[PDB]
């Protein structure tokens, strides 16, 4: 089972450096190239470079002077280092792999990606508020005043997935706010419990908020 | 069979 | 290096019709008798998925309705018949030689019939009021098209200040959008007024859908 996972710093101050580790399993680095790709929010994919199965490297033309890629075969780890990040470097950073052959596994396996925000603003935990009303009933969860992205929202630990909308976060005064809505049959609430589960890894916040009638 | 071990394709 | 120009930037296609996305390269991406042209699909919150490699070969898990074609400098991805789950970003990529490069992307959405929003309003929570803040939330759920207007009123007077709006990506099952509108005031100002009202204006109705409550 081919797998990749990025570990990165989440938040980088401007002019500071970025280090991301891609840990892989299910294949050997001496048989694969591992590639780095980034994506600024709402924008396109950018190839940053690769370390090929032979262990040599290549880089994006415009960014080459700021980029370094290396690997540790014994640890199944590939590394990206980038110098003096600026706001333009805010992006989701992915690793992906491809074998020495050109076939259906070409860039077929990616990590989930790690979001890197370039900012000197302060890491701040969210406040999580339940949204209860004043056939179907709609409830919500307000996740206010955190930094940086991302947060994760689930309902009933993931058991409640249908009828859920989680709205993109919006930045104001260097803090993000987002909300999530869930619609369930009125026969099930408040007779059964509905709880939003919010995680903000940057501040290591994890909180549940039961939605109780007012 | 195409192979790419070092950044360049060859047969 | 090999610059890929992808067209269109965005388009919407109705169910059962054909979506055509093109990728033109600044020089040939052919070598050894094949075209090193790849296509990817990317859904919100996910890494890209390989659709097509070597211009026309289909990846694992890729439905027959996705077809790649072309050679040299001119390539196309055709999706037909379009289905609801095909709303996504699409990217071409050349792998003929370093540096590998991507096209700028195409946002492909579903064109569907108009649908009115379902609107719900939520007063500030008791938890938030303790902190001296007061946010009033209005959800506008499952509507089409994406364009919609929310007007907030406090004691009957329009409030165009302290309002933040956010839209979801198009739903992969019913092709609708949803939007949240959040009005934030100080607790002191919130406690100064009585009626809080969210008015939703959408092309599907003559009059706004209005939700309201008293503090």
């Amino acid at each position: 089972e081919v797998q990749l996972l990025e570990s990165g710093p989440g938040l980088v101050a401007p002019s500071q450096s970025l280090s991301i580790t891609c840990t892989v399993s299910g294949f050997s680095l001496t048989s694969y190239g591992v590639h780095w790709v980034r994506q600024p929010p709402g924008k396109g994919l950018e190839w940053l470079g690769a370390i090929w199965s032979a262990g040599n490297t290549n880089y994006n033309s415009a960014l080459m002077s700021r980029l370094s890629i290396s690997r540790d075969n014994s640890k199944s780890q590939v590394f990206l280092k980038m110098n003096s990040l600026q706001t333009d470097d805010t992006a989701m950073y992915y690793c992906a792999c491809a074998p020495i052959y050109y076939d259906y596994t070409w860039f077929a396996y990616w990590g989930q990606g790690t979001l890197v925000t370039v900012s000197a603003a302060k890491t701040t935990p969210p406040s999580v508020y339940p949204l209860a009303p004043g056939s179907m009933v709609t409830l919500g969860c307000l996740v206010k005043g955190y930094f940086p992205e991302p947060v994760t929202v689930t309902w009933n630990s993931g058991s409640l997935t249908s009828g859920v909308h989680t709205f993109p976060a919006v930045l104001q005064s260097d803090l993000y706010t987002l909300s999530s809505s869930v619609t369930v049959p009125s026969s099930t609430w408040p007779s059964e419990t509905v709880t939003c589960n919010v995680a903000h890894p940057a501040s290591s916040t994890k909180v549940d908020k039961k939605i109780v009638p007012r | 069979q195409l192979i790419n071990t070092n950044g360049s394709w060859h047969i | 290096e090999i610059v890929l120009t992808q067209s269109p930037a965005s388009l919407a296609v109705s169910l059962g019709q054909r979506a055509t996305i093109s990728c033109r390269a600044s020089e040939s991406v052919d070598n050894y008798g094949i075209s090193f042209m790849n296509w990817f699909q990317q859904k919100p919150g996910q890494p890209p998925k390989l659709l097509i490699y070597a211009a026309s070969n289909q990846g694992s898990g890729v439905p027959a309705r996705f077809s790649g074609s072309g050679s040299g400098t001119d390539f196309s991805l055709n999706i037909h018949p379009m289905e609801e789950d095909d709303t996504a970003m699409y990217f071409c990529q050349q792998s003929k030689e370093v540096p590998y490069t991507f096209g700028g992307g195409t946002k492909l959405e579903i064109k569907r019939a108009d649908a009115a929003p379902t609107v719900s309003i939520f007063p500030p929570s008791s938890e938030q009021l303790t902190s001296g803040g007061a946010s009033v939330v209005c959800f506008l759920n499952n509507f089409y098209p994406k364009d919609i207007n929310v007007k907030w009123k406090i004691d009957g007077s329009e409030r165009q200040n302290g309002v933040l709006n956010s839209w979801t990506d198009q739903d992969s099952k019913d092709s609708t959008y949803s939007m949240s509108s959040t009005l934030t005031l100080t607790k002191d100002e919130y406690e100064r007024h009585n009626s809080y009202t969210c008015e939703a204006t959408h092309k599907t109705s003559t009059s706004p859908i209005v939700k309201s409550f008293n503090r």
